């Protein structure tokens, strides 16, 4: 697809499911060693489920911030088509995805035989019966990552950045993401944008804050 | 190497550890900086809870790691 189909279908997805936001801290660790080896495998034999990567849920009126400690990352607006891994509000192998919070679990209900268990390997059962609370159990597939997230959107409340293991593909790349405050973003995505079109993937910028999401012409 | 322990306060404790030690090493460590007896001591890491007995290396716990300190009776 050209940059005005990814630019659709990335609003399309944006004002309807939603979708994932990854930001980087090193562009180029990320498209040499990430993006690269995946097209690279997707171009040969066949695209594969190497590389998984962390991202945050992002959806039209969800006022959900980013990972971004310092202010200064570039990142990669990805299709909801992503393979999934596991998600969580609070914050790699498929199997290593923590079923609950443990240290948060605790603190909510000061239930000592949570400590009993593996939070890894639990059953939906043991959890029930560990009294478990829903907001501290990470969910594995789209529609419950949408439930979890609809009442903080529905209420329009801030919400921290949450966490999605995902495998994307090269098709699933649909943007660039620029934190309009920093120069240093900007900075990044220029370079990155230019790298990827290079390799036939032309794709828009987009300012991502606060469930609201809009092209930039160039940063 | 060194690791990291959080407490139910918030407080983070450092740890010089060998990726040999026991858990039982780990708390004794920890006991000399918290006065935590071992024995009051749960420590967890990546949603476990470690045993005395095995090592750090057993639950794989590499440098720079993070753990949580909970206490306990008995
Ligand atoms: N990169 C993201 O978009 C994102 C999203 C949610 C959570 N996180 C958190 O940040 C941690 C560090 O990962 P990173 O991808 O930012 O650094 P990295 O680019 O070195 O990998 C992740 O393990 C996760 O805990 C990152």
């Amino acid at each position: 697809s050209n940059r005005q189909e990814k630019l659709a279908q990335l609003m399309r997805q944006f004002e309807s499911g939603g979708l994932y936001l990854r930001t980087v801290s090193d562009h180029r660790d990320e498209f040499e060693n990430t993006f690269m080896p995946k097209l690279d495998a997707c171009l040969g034999h066949g695209c594969d489920e190497r590389y998984w990567s962390s991202a945050t849920f992002i959806q039209q009126g969800l006022n959900g911030k980013v990972h971004d400690p310092h202010a200064d990352r570039t990142g990669l607006i990805i299709s909801a088509d992503a393979r999934l891994g596991g998600f969580s509000t609070f914050d790699y192998f498929p199997g290593q995805f923590p079923k609950f919070d443990m240290m948060g679990a605790y603190q909510a209900t000061w239930n000592e035989d949570i400590f009993s268990v593996d939070a890894t390997a639990v059953s939906e059962q043991q959890m029930d019966e560990l009294g478990i609370p829903d907001e501290y159990r990470s969910v594995f597939d789209f529609d419950r990552i949408q439930e979890k997230m609809a009442q903080p959107r529905l209420a329009g409340r801030e919400v921290e950045p949450t966490e999605a293991k995902i495998c994307y593909q090269p098709k699933d790349v649909l943007g660039i993401y620029v934190d309009v405050d920093s120069p240093a973003s900007q900075s990044k995505a220029r370079e990155l944008q230019q790298a990827m079109r290079e390799q036939g993937f032309d794709l828009p910028f987009i300012a991502y804050r606060g469930g609201a999401a809009q092209e930039l012409a160039s940063v | 190497m060194q690791i990291f322990v959080k407490t139910l306060t918030g407080k983070t404790i450092t740890l010089e550890v060998e990726p040999s030690d026991t858990i039982e090493n780990v708390k004794a460590k920890i006991q000399d900086k918290e006065g935590i007896p071992p024995d009051q001591q749960r420590l967890i890491f990546a949603g476990k809870q470690l045993e005395d007995g095995r090592t750090l290396s057993d639950y794989n716990i590499q440098k720079e790691s993070t753990l949580h300190l909970v206490l306990r009776l008995r």
